[PDB]
DNA sequence: GTATTGACTTAAAGTCTAACCTATAGGATACTTACCAGGGACACGGCG
RNA sequence: AGCGAG
DNA sequence: CGCCGTGTCCCTCTCGCTGGCCTATAGGTTAGACTTTAAGTCAATAC
């Protein structure tokens, strides 16, 4: 039984800690953690249209 | 000095003075010259003190330049004040100058967050302290050795050890990709739920005042600074109104014990 | 020793100076139209090498001539301020202090500043004005680029201070993970297992 | 380190006043140490899966 | 909002002198030593001549 | 999360353009003849020297002026001197100085 | 699923909603975009079945 | 890529970006010119019949 | 303001002018805060 | 319940005095120069 | 720094 | 005026997790209590 268990890898978010000098939420579980919507996804977001 | 009396002399008489003569106003210009040369002479040639001197302070604090020109600051103010009439050498005095201006741009200009001169001795002093009695007793002296070598309430030597914690950098790699700056919450963000909170808070509150009689919320509001954010007290309500401030004062303690019965009050909970 | 000699015997006749100040008085003393006139008969009479290098120069001798652009801001008189909380120093859990990285920098420069405005004022020898002039520069200059210039300025641990100009370059800068790239709100993550009933 | 510092003091030492106890600081080695054991990369925290 | 240092003496962008191309030596036909020399009080020039 | 904090705080508080407290805008003006606005509040002396955003003092642009007076030059040289030094032997060394010179030109 | 994690986000406004609902909706893509060929075919488990 | 040399370039030829990619949109928070942003379908007006 | 208002995005030198017509003031002094009572 | 007066006590200033920080100066044997990548593109100095 | 998915 | 060699600059994937010295002077600041004043409070009363 390997330790990468479900427990400790959901995660999830709809408000919480703003980043210091910018926002953009903090990242992280151990934060309350938005998770990164990169360049890569922006760019299958803008090929979607 | 020759050079500074001349010059001194010469602005005396710059006002109500007399025209002196050509050929004696010309040497007296050459020998002001002469003095403001040899100022830059001498500094010129005990810049290898400065440096010298300066090398003792490098690797904590600050910069070496930074060091190298306050010790310049320094020698030019040891040579403001050397004597020679006493008849010792020059590097003698000027290490002493040298010395202290050093010391003092380390206490000023060394510290993000600066601790003013002599908060900046007494803790060197509470550093070098501990440090003996670190080579003496082996373990870190507890706060009572410094207090009781620093003749200062232990407490002082707690406050002493708290004004100088060096600030850190947020952008450091806490790795060994990461900056400590995008780990630090922003904990003065409207966090957009207390903040929905207090807009229904007053709309609801609102409501509520506008069930009970409109002098009732008028005193109500008036007291708190609700309806601009300006409060006052009864005298002030009794003038606006034109009625006695006892009237205001009575007309305050019926509505408060209105508003706390549980018909208005179940309404009002859970936003305090 | 041969400009001091100069400057002692024929003084007049030419003027001499030296640091950012003599670059500022250059473009002071410099027309654009007649240095971009004269680089165009270059270039359209002349051939070889020097016609290469006199056309690479009309492109930024162009440039300060279509625009209204002075060629002086290259020169600086005044150096901006960011504003404080772009550059923060929060009280993180425990007291202990965090600076931004770029209130140090900023530090250096107007200790040096204010240094030089002293020994201006006091009247040193040129030695040590020109060497705080020296240093005032490379301060600036380490506020806006670190390391590009000699080694890097360093801070505690032997680390290099981050400047302004490194805020904006590399997958770490700001044009590349704080504004095509983002996080976001009202988001999750989990592993995921098959479900064929879906 | 704590030779350069022996040497550097050593000639604001006034001579037969001096002892190795008060010629020797050991800081720099103790903090050398301490910054070995903690903070280098090659003394990791242990893995106790 | 912003606030400004007032330099007791002008400095260089660092921009336009070390980004190869020196943009200032182009503009002003300064090899990149001379404006390095110059810039950083290593060699005098001269700016004027009757 | 370190939860930091910037110092001061925030205060949400309904945001009024309409009931605001009388102003009263002063013109001042620096040595560089440049005017600068300040709107201070009726409530209070406008006061007669203001840091302007020149970064330089400026004075009040209307009468008034009152003029004050501050300490003179902090310290000088000379007075360092004379501080250790009287004026019979400074001005012996400077006849000293004067002979030199005189005996260097003509002998 | 080999622990191949994978993030959640949730469009807001009318328009998000409907451009994932109509753009982005799993069964209105079918055809890869580069070749269009089916991507979401059988495969493996199924094929053999 | 390459910041400063863009930047620095920039700058020299007074360079005014009109906002018309998809990079810059996205950049400054605005809808970009593509797909659903376009002026065409952006303003649809819709009533009932 | 206005994302739509966003019509273009110039660049340019800025000259001293311009960059001391933009603060607000000068910083003169090299300080932060307090070390004791901790305010700018 | 709603119109008042006459005491009766109370916190908030408003101010004077005292100590504890703060900006600053000074110190006279003599000491005088610190310290492991590649891969591509472009630009500068030599040589023919 | 170790570590997971591709 | 070409060809070559050397020096310098920019680039090198996405997402995610865990945790590691001393002295002397002068001047400004605050804290602490005293005295005053606007402020909060109670008791009896008349309509
Ligand atoms: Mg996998």
């Amino acid at each position: 039984k390997l330790h990468h268990l479900v427990d400790d890898k959901i995660h999830a978010r709809s408000t919480g800690p703003y980043s210091m000098i910018t926002q953009q939420p903090l990242g992280g579980k151990a934060q309350f953690g938005g998770q990164r919507f990169g360049e890569m996804e922006c760019w299958a977001m803008q090929a979607y249209g | 000095e020759a050079g500074l009396y001349a010059t001194q002399l010469m602005t005396e008489l710059s006002e109500r003075g007399e025209k002196l003569p050509a050929a004696q106003r010309r040497d007296m210009m050459w020998i002001c010259r002469d003095g403001d040369r040899a100022k830059n002479h001498l500094l010129e040639a005990n810049l290898r003190l400065v440096v010298s001197l300066a090398k003792r302070y490098t690797g904590r604090g600050m910069a070496f330049l930074d060091l190298i020109q306050e010790g310049n600051l320094g020698l030019i103010r040891a040579v403001e004040k050397f004597d020679y009439t006493k008849g010792y050498k020059f590097s003698t005095y000027a290490t002493w100058w040298i010395r202290q201006a050093i010391t003092r741009a380390m206490a000023d200009q060394a510290r993000t967050i600066r601790i003013p001169v002599h908060m900046v001795e007494v803790i060197n002093k509470l550093g070098r302290i501990q440090r003996e009695l670190l080579q003496d007793l082996g373990r870190e002296p507890t706060p009572e050795e410094l207090a009781k070598e620093m003749d200062i309430t232990p407490e002082k030597v707690l406050e002493i050890q708290q004004y100088a914690r060096e600030p850190i950098s947020l952008d450091q790699t806490i790795g060994d990709d990461s900056q400590l700056g995008d780990f630090i919450e922003d904990s003065e963000a409207v966090v957009a739920v207390d903040a929905v909170s207090f807009t229904l808070l007053q709309d609801q509150l609102q409501s509520v005042l506008d069930t009970l009689s409109e002098r009732e919320a008028g005193v109500v509001r008036l007291r708190f600074g609700l309806t601009d954010g300006q409060p006052r007290t009864l005298d002030e309500i009794g003038q606006v109104y034109g009625v006695t401030r006892e009237r205001i004062r009575q007309i305050e303690s019926k509505t408060m014990s209105k508003l706390r019965h549980p018909s208005r009050s179940q309404v009002l909970r859970d936003y305090l | 020793n041969l400009y001091r000699e100069l400057v002692d015997r024929y003084g007049e006749y030419f003027t001499g100076a030296m640091g950012a100040e003599s670059i500022q008085k250059l473009i002071e003393n410099f027309d654009i139209d007649a240095e971009a006139e004269s680089l165009r008969d270059v270039i359209r009479n002349g051939k070889g090498q020097k016609k290469l290098r006199a056309l690479k120069r009309l492109k930024v001798v162009a440039a300060f001539q279509q625009s209204g652009n002075s060629p002086m801001g290259m020169v600086l008189d005044a150096v901006p301020v960011i504003p404080p909380e772009l550059r923060p120093m929060v009280q993180l859990d425990g007291g202990r202090f965090a600076t931004s990285d770029l209130n140090d920098l900023y530090r250096r420069v107007i200790n040096r500043n204010n240094r030089l405005k002293r020994l201006i004022d006091l009247g040193a020898p040129e030695i040590i004005v020109n060497n705080e002039k020296r240093m005032l520069q490379e301060s600036v200059d380490a506020l806006f680029d670190n390391g590009r210039r000699g080694r890097p300025v360093t801070g505690p641990g032997n680390r290099p201070l981050k400047s302004l100009s490194d805020l904006l370059k590399g997958k770490q800068g700001r044009f590349r993970q704080n504004l095509l790239g983002k996080r976001v709100d009202y988001s999750g993550r989990s592993v995921i297992v098959v479900g064929p009933q879906l | 380190r704590m030779e350069r510092v022996v040497r550097e003091r050593m000639t604001t030492q006034d001579v037969e006043a001096i002892t190795p106890q008060t010629l020797i600081n050991i800081r720099p080695v103790v903090a050398a140490i301490k910054e070995f054991f903690g903070t280098s990369q090659l003394s990791q925290f242990m893995d106790q899966n | 909002r912003m606030g400004h240092i007032e330099l007791a003496a002008p400095v260089t962008h660092i921009w336009y002198f070390k980004g190869v191309p020196s943009r200032l030596g182009y503009l002003l036909d300064l090899a990149p030593k001379d404006l390095e020399k110059i810039i950083y009080f290593a060699a005098y020039v001269i700016t004027s001549v009757d | 999360v370190l939860r930091g904090s910037r110092l001061g705080a925030v205060s949400y508080e309904t945001d009024r353009n309409h009931d605001l407290a009388p102003r009263q805008i002063a013109r001042y003006r620096t040595d560089n003849g440049e005017e600068f606005e300040v709107p201070f509040a009726d409530d209070a002396e406008i006061p007669g020297t203001w840091l302007c955003r020149n970064g330089m003092e400026g004075t009040l642009i209307e009468g008034d002026l009152p003029e004050p007076k501050k300490v003179k030059p902090p310290r000088t040289h000379w007075d360092m001197l004379l501080e250790r030094r009287s004026i019979e032997e400074l001005e012996e060394l400077l006849k000293e100085r004067l002979e030199l010179i005189r005996s260097r030109r003509r002998g | 699923f080999d622990g191949d994690q994978m993030a959640v986000h949730l469009p807001l406004s009318a328009e998000a909603q409907a451009e994932a609902r109509i753009l982005m909706l799993s069964s209105n893509n079918i055809l890869s975009p580069a070749s269009g060929r089916p991507l979401a075919m059988p495969r493996l488990d199924m094929v053999t079945g | 890529q390459e910041t400063t040399r863009v930047l620095t370039d920039a700058a020299i030829n007074c360079r005014s970006d009109k906002l018309n990619g998809l990079k810059e949109n996205v950049i400054i928070g605005k809808l970009i010119p593509a797909g659903t942003g376009i002026n065409r379908y952006r303003n649809i007006a819709v009533q009932p019949t | 303001l206005d994302v739509n208002f966003f019509d273009e995005l110039r660049i340019g030198l800025a000259t001293a002018e311009d960059i001391r017509q933009w603060s607000y003031g000068e910083v003169k002094k090299p300080e932060t805060i307090n070390y004791r009572t901790l305010k700018p």
